[PDB]
């Protein structure tokens, strides 16, 4: 696909970033290392659900004023083509495949049958979790639902399980056409307190490597690069200085579009023709 | 003195308008109530400047 790593990162890091911040004894292992009153005042301030201060995510360039006290800033960046395939070809299908997705499912008895039923379409089933079914089990797909012989199987009724699948646009033929970019975008925690500055580092790159094993940046923004820059005062004439340290990640992605072939061939047929001379 | 010295003029009071992405931070392009501008005003007010 087209992609756009900034708002990727938006994406996932602003539930990420809530989801430890409410979360006391996390911040509580990731600041391990820091002095012991720069971990106290940190996790008073921004940790827990009665915490009377907020960090923020957004996007440079706004027209508003920002919270300056702790603010994640991301800017996009450089990025450059690196490998191509041979005719462009990054991929074929033969059936129009969507994005890919992880959903929860309980197994029901139908007719003699196990079913998994899944929001969407199944274009393609890659594991049913904990599960390897032998050809006796009869496992079959069909439309969106999974379905799965009862009659050796009848203590798995209710079974509960994960479905990883990923679906289908259409039936249709085509070429994937694309090539692969090398691509950077810069975050900076932006603080007046310079050791929230420094903290805000650390909970990122904890936040980052936690990212790393996601099925978004498996499948696509994959080989993530760290580089970080010097801690300096953003801006210098206020009041006060604001102060961060760049880091930035770099990621490899395909660019590709699917390019639909109407062309199909069903038959040949053969004749004979007699030349005479 | 300054009714005396300056033009008439319409003013307007900026607001931001509440059509902000509210993950982007930037304004909707097609917004009827500011034009693209992330900026939202008032109805006019007459006074002499
Ligand atoms: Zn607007």
């Amino acid at each position: 696909a087209i992609t756009s790593v900034d708002s990727y990162l938006l994406s996932e890091i602003k539930p990420r970033l809530n989801t430890v911040l409410e979360n006391c004894y996390i911040i509580d292992e990731v600041l391990k290392d820091f002095d012991y009153q720069t971990r106290e005042s940190f996790k008073e301030a921004f940790c827990g659900k009665n915490a009377q201060h907020e960090v923020t995510v957004g996007f440079n360039f706004p027209k508003f004023k920002n919270n300056y006290e702790a603010h994640y800033l991301i800017q996009l960046g450089q990025g450059q083509e690196t490998k191509n395939s041979l005719g462009s070809i990054q991929s074929s299908y033969f059936e129009a495949t969507g994005d890919t997705l992880v959903e929860s499912s309980t197994a029901i008895r139908e007719d003699d049958k196990l079913v998994f039923t899944v929001s969407k379409p199944i274009g393609e089933l890659i594991k049913v979790e904990d599960i390897e079914f032998a050809k006796y089990d009869n496992l079959q797909v069909e439309g969106n639902k999974v379905s799965f012989k009862y009659q050796t199987n009848e203590d798995y009724e209710n079974y509960n399980a994960n479905i990883i699948f990923t679906e289908k646009k259409n039936d249709s033929k085509g070429l994937v056409k694309g090539f692969t970019v090398e691509e950077q975008v810069t975050v900076v925690g932006l603080s007046f307190n310079v050791d929230v500055a420094r903290c805000l580092d650390a909970v990122l790159k904890m936040i980052l490597i936690s990212m790393r094993d996601s099925i978004e940046e498996q499948q696509t923004f994959q080989l993530q690069n760290l580089s970080f820059g010097d801690i300096a005062p953003i801006i210098e004439d206020g009041d006060s200085m604001i102060f961060g340290r760049p880091t930035i990640i770099k990621y490899t992605s395909s660019l590709d579009l699917d390019y639909t072939i109407t062309q199909d061939i069903n038959k040949l047929t053969f004749k004979e023709r007699k030349d005479w001379k | 003195f300054i009714n005396d010295r300056g033009i008439k003029v319409l003013w307007e009071e900026a607001y931001f308008c509440p059509c902000l992405n509210p993950d982007t931070g930037h304004p909707r392009v097609d917004c009827p109530r500011c034009h693209g501008k992330g900026i939202a005003y008032l109805p006019p007010k007459e006074t002499i400047m």
